[PDB]
């Protein structure tokens, strides 16, 4: 394992889908809030939807 | 452009992800976008512009 900061791992991950990595850094709080909220929807989905 | 910005503690280099090969940071190695106020954890350094000393000479 090689450590790397998570916002730099996401720049590799964006560049791997052809989205240029400055599109992460210029939107990092939006991308974080969308991810955190999407994990939230999985808790509610799994809690409700037997 | 490809690879990562890295420092040995005193100097900043770009290098490719999977094999340490430090290169001077330049307008050929890097692309601009926006400005300093937008990005979390950006660092100050010079960027060498390889055209400039040729025009100066
Ligand atoms: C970080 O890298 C730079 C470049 O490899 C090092 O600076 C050079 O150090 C040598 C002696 O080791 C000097 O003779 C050169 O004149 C230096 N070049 C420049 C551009 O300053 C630097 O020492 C390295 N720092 C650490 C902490 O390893
Ligand atoms: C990068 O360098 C610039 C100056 O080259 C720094 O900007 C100054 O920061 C101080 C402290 O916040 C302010 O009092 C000045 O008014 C700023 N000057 C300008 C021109 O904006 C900046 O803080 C440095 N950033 C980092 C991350 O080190
Ligand atoms: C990294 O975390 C430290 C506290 O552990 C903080 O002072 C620093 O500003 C952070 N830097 C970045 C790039 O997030």
């Amino acid at each position: 394992a090689l450590q790397i900061p998570f916002a730099m791992q996401m720049a590799y991950r964006f560049n791997g889908i052809g989205v240029t990595q400055n599109v992460l850094y210029e939107n990092q709080k939006l991308i974080a809030n969308q991810f955190n909220s999407a994990i939230g929807k999985i808790q509610d989905s799994l809690s409700s939807t037997a | 452009r490809e690879g990562v910005f890295v420092s040995n503690g005193t100097h900043w280099f770009v290098t490719q992800r999977n094999f340490y090969e430090p290169q001077i940071i330049t307008t050929d190695n890097t692309f601009v976008s926006g400005n300093c106020d937008v990005v979390i954890g950006i660092v100050n350094n010079t960027v060498y512009d390889p055209l400039q000393p040729e025009l100066d000479s």
